[PDB]
């Protein structure tokens, strides 16, 4: 299958530089012009840059022109976006994509998975995982969860019982607290009859700061 | 190349 | 150069009905217009290309139309799975690609009252100096919900933060979590910690309280 995978995302200090790469597979890379598209935390798509099939034609949106450079290697099916003089507005999810070309018959549109870039002077800090234990806060089913507090930057991924527990899980979107740190919570509804019998472990992954924290949430005495 | 010649016009 | 404007900003509709999304271009772009779908949390996916042609794996309920300056995307039998944001994108100025600001489709469903659960702070966090009290509202519709923390019948402010999951693709509900962050000292100085929920599914405002050490 066709695949576009971006890499290089991370936190970068304001004014600093970061280099994003896009690995292509499953299609003739050298035939397609390649774009970068970015998306602010809750905003829409914003086109950023385009690199021609051969690599001698480039264009950049005015807001990143003079700070971003773009390159491609058709022998590795890779493309690179070199960002410099980064500022707060550049904080986004960054996608690489083919967006139809210029032919009368539009060429296929592929979208990458995307990579997160955070432009911030704050330091990378791992999560403190605190239990949300089941208690008399149940209906008929019981709710339990994990509180992921004071981490930077995003993403954290939460799975339950190593992904075996998927039904009923809700991982709320992360919120930036008054401290410049992120707080997230993940919950799951389970049968109350299994609280004394079945172990429930939340698996918090924070790839930015090196941490994999596993927390067992035990029912409260209640 | 042909295609490159037109793409220079577009750019 | 080619600005795309999308209307409406938001559209809420019941399943099986028909949505019509508009994208107007500041200058003619012929048929060189495409529609993308993004379910938030996931990357975009092309939906319509050349303004009327479906892309791979796109069901036939989706249909595009128009040319020149006016364009429409039509969804005929709305499914809950179509809860998403839709973007239009022109390629007429091929070195200069532009996107529209986006249009969100929310699926209407029967009104569902929230399941409200309170979570006392964990002793482990308490000895760190902070107390986080979590109020969870689970599987409700519509989205509009008012969550108000009260400590010893004293309404709170500035010390709460809320986060809403995206609308679920199958049951069309929302879930909300309000987090009350407190000092270890202020927490131990009070007894009644409540979370009052106001919602269309509730006949009267509902208060969810726990008494510290009780």
């Amino acid at each position: 299958q066709v695949q576009l995978v971006e890499s290089g995302g991370g936190v970068v200090h304001p004014g600093g530089s970061l280099r994003l790469s896009c690995a292509a597979s499953g299609f003739t890379f050298s035939d397609f012009a390649m774009n970068w598209v970015r998306q602010a935390p809750g905003e829409g798509l914003q086109w950023v840059a385009i690199i021609s099939y051969d690599g001698r034609n480039k264009h950049f949106a005015a807001s990143v022109r003079g700070r971003f450079t773009i390159s491609r290697d058709n022998s590795k099916n890779t493309m690179f976006l070199q960002m410099s003089s980064l500022r707060a507005e550049d904080t986004a999810i960054y996608y690489c994509a083919t967006l139809g070309g210029w032919f009368e018959e539009a060429s296929p549109t592929y979208w990458g998975r995307g990579t997160l870039v955070t432009v911030s002077s704050a330091s990378t800090k791992g999560p403190s995982v605190f239990p949300l234990a089941p208690s008399s806060k149940s209906t008929s089913t019981a709710a339990l969860g994990c509180l992921v507090k004071d981490y930077f930057p995003e993403p954290v991924t939460v799975s339950w019982n190593s992904g075996a527990l998927t039904s009923g899980v809700h991982t709320f979107p992360a919120v930036l607290q008054s401290s410049g740190l992120y707080s997230l919570s993940s919950v799951v509804t389970v049968p109350s009859s299994s609280l004394g019998t079945q172990t429930y472990i939340c698996n918090v992954n924070h790839k930015p700061s090196n941490t994999k924290v596993d927390k067992k949430v035990e029912p409260k005495s209640c | 190349s042909k295609r490159s010649f037109i793409e220079d016009l577009l750019f | 150069e080619v600005v795309l404007t999308q209307s409406p900003a938001i559209v809420s509709l019941s399943p099986g009905e028909r949505a019509t999304l508009s994208c107007r271009a500041s200058q003619s772009v012929g048929s060189r217009l495409a529609w993308h779908q993004q379910k938030p949390g996931l990357a975009p996916r092309v939906l319509i290309y050349d303004a009327s042609n479906r892309a791979t794996g796109i069901p036939a309920r989706f249909s595009g139309s128009g040319s020149g300056t006016d364009f429409t995307l039509t969804i005929s039998s709305i499914e809950p799975e179509d809860s998403a944001v839709y973007y239009c994108q022109q390629r007429g100025d091929w070195p200069l690609i532009t996107f529209g600001q986006g249009t969100r489709l929310e699926i209407k469903r029967t009104v569902a009252a929230p399941s409200v659960f309170i979570f006392p702070p964990s002793d482990e966090q308490l000895k760190s100096g902070t107390a986080s009290v979590v109020c969870l509202l689970n599987n409700f519709y519509p989205r509009e919900a008012k969550v108000q923390w009260k400590v010893d019948n004293a309404l709170q402010s500035g010390n709460s933060q809320e986060s809403v999951t995206e609308q679920d693709s199958k049951d069309s509900t929302y879930s909300l979590s309000s987090t009350l962050t407190l000092s270890k000292a202020d927490y131990e100085k009070h007894k009644v910690y409540a979370c009052e929920v106001t919602h269309q599914g509730l006949s009267s405002p509902v208060t969810k309280s726990f008494n510290r050490g009780e």
